[PDB]
RNA sequence: UCCCCCGUGCCCAUAGCGGCGUGGAACCACCCGUUCCCAUUCCGAACACGGAAGUGAAACGCGCCAGCGCCGAUGGUACUGGGCGGGCGACCGCCUGGGAGAGUAGGUCGGUGCGGGGG
RNA sequence: AGAGCGCAAGGGUAGAAGGGGGCCUGACUGCGAGGCCUGCAAGCCGAGCAGGGGCGAAAGCCGGGCCUAGUGAACCGGUGGU
RNA sequence: UAGCUGGUUCUCCCCGAAAUGACUUUAGGGUCAGCCUCAGGCGCUGACUGGGGCCUGUAGAGCACUGAUAGGGCUAGGGGGCCCACCAGCCUACCAAACCCUGUCAAACUCCGAAGGGUCCCAGGUGGAGCCUGGGAGUGAGGGCGCGAGCGAUAACGUCCGCGUCCGAGCGCGGGAACAACCGAGACCGCCAGCUAAGGCCCCCAAGUCUGGGCUAAGUGGUAAAGGAUGUGGCGCCGCGAAGACAGCCAGGAGGUUGGCUUAGAAGCAGCCAUCCUUUAAAGAGUGCGUAAUAGCUCACUGGUCGAGUGGCGCCGCGCCGAAAAUGA
């Protein structure tokens, strides 16, 4: 399974809590925050669930 | 102002909403004696190691996991069952 | 006009009307037709205007038919109250149509007869309509 | 029209699922869940007699003996137009115990 | 008559419609493979159509097959074919709906009078080795009250029924005027 | 190993209806006697107890048909998580995924294991 | 299954809960595994156990009624007993 | 006495709420749990999500229950007449049980039934997750926006619930001209350092009078409708036409006739039906004006001249009339 690779684009003032709750599940601390991540279909999802405050790239 | 003649009503009565519903599926343990479907008419009929009472509610009887059936010309069926 | 003379409910809540005719916009009836335009109730006391203001300017003319049907109870607040205490009145006996709906047609008349008479029967009602003929509206049961 | 599933109330457990028809007497006894049988004794279709009331007797007590070779104690009389005139063979004292 | 056709893909229908083609299923039997063609002709064309005339589409796969129309499914929104169904032809009895032309001014007619248009397009098992074009309905003896159904209707050699016969498929209908203003009462 | 039937059960109508064809050599069913066991708010119809002659219509088992009945793809659309504009509202639009029934094609009068008898 | 299933309706039922007869009296006694429900309190469900009882050839059902409404903690006192 | 008003004093550090559910002589107070806090204990549990198993009747939608429902056809009975009795016939631009078809409607309708939520199972997920006992609280007028329903009138900066959030406590920050809650975005402190969000770049005020092509003539922009018009751009459709057309001009523009029917009269021409035939290249049972009704004028239609395009129907974008209230824009 290859590497994934998330930022935090945009802001988590005035958004959803379950939306948060992934925030956490990541570990996405505040504005610009590039991330070291594994490859599963469940935090594929998670993350799939923010598509919009994060940015994506599959580094192998 | 002027409020002339106006009105009332009769029906600010409502039934205390009794918690109704099916509590323990296939995939969990119950141990003799567990409720797991609140209903009124036959909406879930017993079976193995099933059972009912004075008010069509199905529980445990076994320390069994529950699973469900379809028998059409016959009806809806709930069984239990536990390990050999 | 028209509706039930009893039905079930005096009074029901108001809804929510956003869209798609529910089934009504081919024919086999007329031969020219009106359809609406917006969301709406039409009211029956709108809808005997136009039946109205059509049969009326073509007279002596052949059968006009009516898609819909006017079976919304309007819940009408007697005037100078005040808030609560109860709800409104059976009043306003209308008709729930939406964009594309066929609200009524014609048969046996003229061209120019037609145009004209269902041109000012929607001028009537409280919106806008369509003027159509016959041809791709065949099959749709 | 005679279902009721007096079988429900045989459900209880271990059957005897049978049917009497003008010549011979089918007494059976079953295994369920699987369906799987076990114990057959029959009229003139066991080759044994012509009278069903007597073939019932010695057949019932036959049958007592292909059950208790097979490890065989207690079940239930299946059949809902049974009416019960017992044909005293009645699978009673032919093994089940019965009655 | 004829029209063009080409083989559907699989793409997603908003681009197709939005450009200017017309997305549709066509199939016979078993087969159902996807299509689409162009509005303005198909349109155009399908005026002379319906499931009353029958229809050719040339495709670029060397192929060129005739079908039926049949099921049209609309936008409801603004009134338009967003779809369409073309059954395939065979040669073995088809059920579909050929046109009746009214023919005839009697009593009910000319003396006041309207007809009733109830089916021009009727249920009929034809084999499609023949072809019913125009089947003429007698109205030349008929009076307001009375109708016209069943195997009253012309019966070409080539064509069987089967819907009731009984549904009336016209009727002769009074006029309305300013006796309706009595009604209103 | 399998054929026909009887007892039986499972799938839940694509298993049901109807029309039809066929079997009684073991069966099944009518039939048969109403003394005996036995029962009917009345009927030996029903349940019966005792059974020779007959029957295969009715009961049913198997077969052929869709007329009725049941199923219903596949295209497309409804509505919709989630995301984002536009409108005074009434309300409309786009992407991302989710995906109906409506109906057209067409499907279907059966699927099947335990036990028993004859061959 | 549109009948009925006391009463309002919902849910449900002719593989009975409906309607007919026979013996009866489990509107049982001492307990209650474990669950519904939930702010507390009160309410809801019941296996099994043991005493004996009724019907059933039996297998077996019975701690009131097809269920959801028909209800009032405690303080006080009546009454019979321990 | 005071369930009420009011005051309630130094510094910093850590976390951090509720403005509900139940019951109350209860409603602006209260006790119970919920949401916060500290101590100690228990360890990957928790939010979240992937797969799988099952519970679900809202949306839609359909019409099989049920009501409603238009329209036709059929048809019990019934309106009525002709017309008999052992009793029946028969007929209708009548009423209507039911059924068939035509479409149709619904929160308390439901054959189908999603999106979705729910919960168990295995999995990951280290976070002011979580569980467990224990002391301290406060909190129970909340409000806005968001969609989903009620109510109101599909009014209210109206109230009522639900999921969702911002305020409150974020009147600390930047857009929004100014503005708790719209957009953007979580403030330990310093900085005369770099990027960037929302908006924005002609100058306020920081940055393109950048780049390239479309629309508009109204200050539209710079806030209004049904509706209206030879406004302007662009698309499409059906004739007309080099056999000769749009338009202009010349001319013919006719006869039965005063069509019949009405009517004081109705003569193409105030009105019902109609719904022709002929002389001809072409001329109507007429299109307007006018008449007391005739008269006349007149368009239609067809040639003479002509010389190149013309007439109509629908669409899309932006506009214009529609468009008036009060200290000064």
């Amino acid at each position: 399974m290859p590497r994934l690779k998330v930022k935090l684009v945009k802001s988590p003032i005035g958004y959803p809590k379950d939306q948060k709750a992934a925030l956490k599940a990541l570990g996405l601390r505040r504005l610009q925050q590039e991330r070291v991540l594994e490859d599963t279909p469940a935090i594929r999802g998670n993350v799939e669930k923010v598509a919009h405050l994060v940015r994506v790239e599959v580094v192998e | 102002a002027h409020k002339k003649g106006l009105g009332s009503t009769r029906n600010g009565r409502d039934s205390q909403a009794k918690r109704l519903g099916v509590k323990r599926y296939e995939g969990q343990v119950v141990r003799a004696g567990n409720i797991l479907v609140r209903q009124r008419g036959t909406r879930f009929k017993p079976g193995k190691n099933v059972g009912m009472g004075r008010d069509f509610t199905l529980f445990a009887l076994v320390d069994g996991v529950v699973e469900f059936q379809d028998r059409g010309r016959l009806g809806r069926y709930v069984h239990v069952r536990p390990l050999a | 006009m028209l509706m039930p003379r009893r039905m079930k409910y005096r009074k029901q809540q108001r809804g929510r009307l956003k869209g798609a005719t529910k089934g009504g916009d081919y024919v086999a009836f007329g031969d020219y037709g009106l359809v609406a335009l917006e969301p709406a109730w039409i009211t029956a006391q709108q809808i005997e205007a136009a039946r109205v203001a059509m049969v009326r300017h073509f007279r002596r003319g052949g059968k006009i038919f009516i898609r819909i049907f006017p079976d919304k109870p309007y819940t009408k607040k007697p005037l100078e109250v005040r808030m609560g205490k109860g709800k409104g009145n059976v009043e306003g006996y209308v008709a729930v149509v939406k964009p594309g709906r066929v609200m009524f047609e014609v048969a046996g008349v003229t061209e120019e007869q037609a145009m004209e008479a269902l041109r000012i029967a929607g001028h009537k009602l409280p919106i806008k309509t369509k003027i159509v003929r016959r041809d791709a509206y065949d099959e749709a049961q | 029209k005679f279902r009721v599933r007096n079988r429900i109330k045989r459900t209880g457990r271990l059957r005897l699922s049978v049917f009497r028809s003008l010549k011979h007497i089918y007494a059976q006894i079953i295994d369920d869940e699987k369906g799987v049988t076990l114990v057959s004794a029959s009229s003139l279709a066991l080759k044994l007699k012509g009278n069903k009331t007597e073939v019932a007797r010695q057949v019932g007590r036959a049958l007592a003996e292909k059950a208790l070779a097979l490890g065989i104690k207690q079940v239930a009389f299946d059949r809902g137009p049974y009416k019960y005139h017992g044909r005293v063979k009645a699978l009673a004292e032919g093994a089940r115990e019965g009655g | 008559y004829r029209l063009k056709a080409y083989y559907r893909e699989g793409e997603k229908p908003s681009a197709l419609r939005r450009a200017g083609k017309l997305p549709g299923v066509m199939y016979n039997r078993h087969l159902n493979r996807k299509v689409y063609v162009d509005l303005v002709e198909f349109d155009k064309v399908f005026r002379q159509a319906s499931i009353h005339h029958v229809i050719v589409l040339e495709l670029p796969d060397g192929q060129s097959l005739p079908t039926l129309v049949r099921q049209v499914n609309l936008d409801k929104r603004r009134r338009r074919p967003e779809h369409v169904d073309f059954f395939v032809l065979s040669d073995e009895p088809v059920e579909m709906y050929v046109p009746l032309r009214f023919v005839g001014t009697p009593a009910g007619v000319r003396a006041g009078g309207v007809l009733q248009e109830i089916h021009r397009d009727i249920l009929v098992k034809v084999s499609p080795r023949n072809i019913p074009e125009f089947i003429e309905v007698d109205v030349s003896g008929l009076e307001i009250g009375d109708s016209l159904h069943a195997s009253d209707l012309k019966l070409p050699p080539g064509v069987e029924l089967a819907v009731s016969p009984e549904e009336t498929i016209a009727a002769v209908v009074p006029p309305e005027d300013v006796e309706k203003l009595a009604e209103e009462a």
